[PDB]
């Protein structure tokens, strides 16, 4: 669940950053 | 295709085996085979379909992102550009991604959306339509991009309309759709306010009618609710 | 093949990009393309070759193991056997694994082993030959199995002979070869004593001549030494 | 390094077990 959440956070942040 | 001679029940079974072995390409191919038998998918089968292709395209997207990032540390000119190799490989990955997206959208149009019955089923496939258009939009350009964005939005919006009419505010398909539609607003449609608005509305309406999620799927519901709050944390 | 028109330097470059994006199938294909240009591989290129195919076949092996295990919780008869589906899919994975192994062994025979120069290079390719035969042996049966086992052993043994003559006892290729040859003894040749014997001899000789590993590869050396001690822990 | 080691241990144990 927390793995799912962390992956989601990384994917969404990628867009913000780049 | 290659799956034409195999029994529908065997295809489903082998898709489940492919999921266990994390062979998402095979999983997808088995489910494409099942869909082509021309019969409705149950709740369980629809999820197997979604899992397979989400994981196939998710892999292609992650590779695309790695190549794109590499490409854009060494595109900023003046320094070394190694020649066309990074662009070339990125374009290769893109074409492959486009191919898989085109496949899913074809199955959906021929013929999952056609012959759906459940309000749940119509929403589930219209949400998928939105998603695979969204993935195309991430790498598309020009007139093609604008066509795709309006196609995604048209699918998402119809899914939402039905869902608000037909599904409890904690339904996981309803929630997953709003989550992804809000992501579309933020990442594709350049509407971050409308993204935040939707995500917050969706979370608060879920909380206000918490009493509605079901013994079968509440675990799915609560996770998407948490995903909505995480995106909000990121976006504000 | 499909890589025939692309420059050798571009193939190497794209293999490195594929490694970064974890696209080991593409990585392998780019390196096969490079090998087919007919020029020697450097140390760095040989490692790219090995990394690609080890990861491709490692994936197939892990899938094979998942399917095999599933198959053998529900082969033990009397209960439900679902029909041929598990065996069928396992056989599919096997055929694919066999194909990739047959490819690597073909490149090695045509023509990496031929045109090697370095003692290091001859050992590196003879070790690879041993490994890809070993992977074939894990899923083979009958007369084919016995042919393969003698092919692996013949390759491993020649690699070891050269390595003991030509390489320091801490050399990582020397160490990696002994590690894998000891694994062959344990897992393929049904010789666990000879496995333990080799692994312990290799570790102790490495320690006794510790002063010999090099500024370039000592990190590789110490890791394989630790892997040798871990297998020993498991096997005794 | 320790990831590499743990994976190796799991792979080798698989054979012993099954
Ligand atoms: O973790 C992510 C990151 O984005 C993706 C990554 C791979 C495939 C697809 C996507 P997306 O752009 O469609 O979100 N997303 C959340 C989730 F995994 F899709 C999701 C949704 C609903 C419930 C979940 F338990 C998980
Ligand atoms: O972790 C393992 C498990 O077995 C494998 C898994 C995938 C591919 C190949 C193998 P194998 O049967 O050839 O060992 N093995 C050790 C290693 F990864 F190969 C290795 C060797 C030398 C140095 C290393 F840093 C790592
Ligand atoms: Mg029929
Ligand atoms: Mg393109
Ligand atoms: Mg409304
Ligand atoms: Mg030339
Ligand atoms: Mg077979
Ligand atoms: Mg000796």
């Amino acid at each position: 669940r927390d793995k799912i959440r962390l992956n989601n956070a990384i994917w969404r942040a990628w867009y913000i950053q780049y | 295709g290659a799956m034409g001679s195999m029994e529908r029940a065997s295809l489903i079974q082998k898709a489940k085996l492919a999921e266990q072995a994390e062979r998402y390409e095979d999983m997808a191919a088995f489910m494409k085979g099942a869909v082509e038998k021309g019969e409705e998918l149950s709740c369980e089968e629809r999820n197997l379909l979604s899992v397979a292709y989400k994981n196939v395209v998710g892999g292609q997207r992650a590779a695309w992102r790695v190549l794109s990032s590499i490409e854009q540390k060494s595109n900023e000119e003046g320094s070394e550009e190694k020649g066309p190799e990074v662009r070339e490989y990125r374009e290769k990955v893109e074409t492959e991604l486009q191919g898989v997206c085109d496949t899913v959208l074809g199955l959906l149009d021929s013929h999952l959306i056609k012959e759906a019955g459940d309000a749940e089923s119509r929403v589930f496939y219209l949400k998928m339509k939105g998603d695979y258009y969204r993935y195309l939009a991430e790498v598309a350009t020009g007139d093609d991009k604008k066509r795709i964005i309006d196609s995604a939005r048209s699918a998402y919006q119809e899914a939402m309309d039905i869902s608000k009419k037909e599904m409890p505010p904690t339904n996981p398909i309803r929630l997953g759709l709003a989550l992804n539609f809000s992501v579309f607003h933020y990442e594709i449609a350049n509407s971050p306010e409308e993204a935040i608005s939707l995500a917050k509305t969706t979370f608060d309406e879920a909380m206000a009618d918490l009493h509605t999620l079901s013994e079968d799927s509440y675990k799915d519901s609560t996770l998407i609710m948490q995903l909505l709050r995480d995106n909000l944390t990121l976006w504000t």
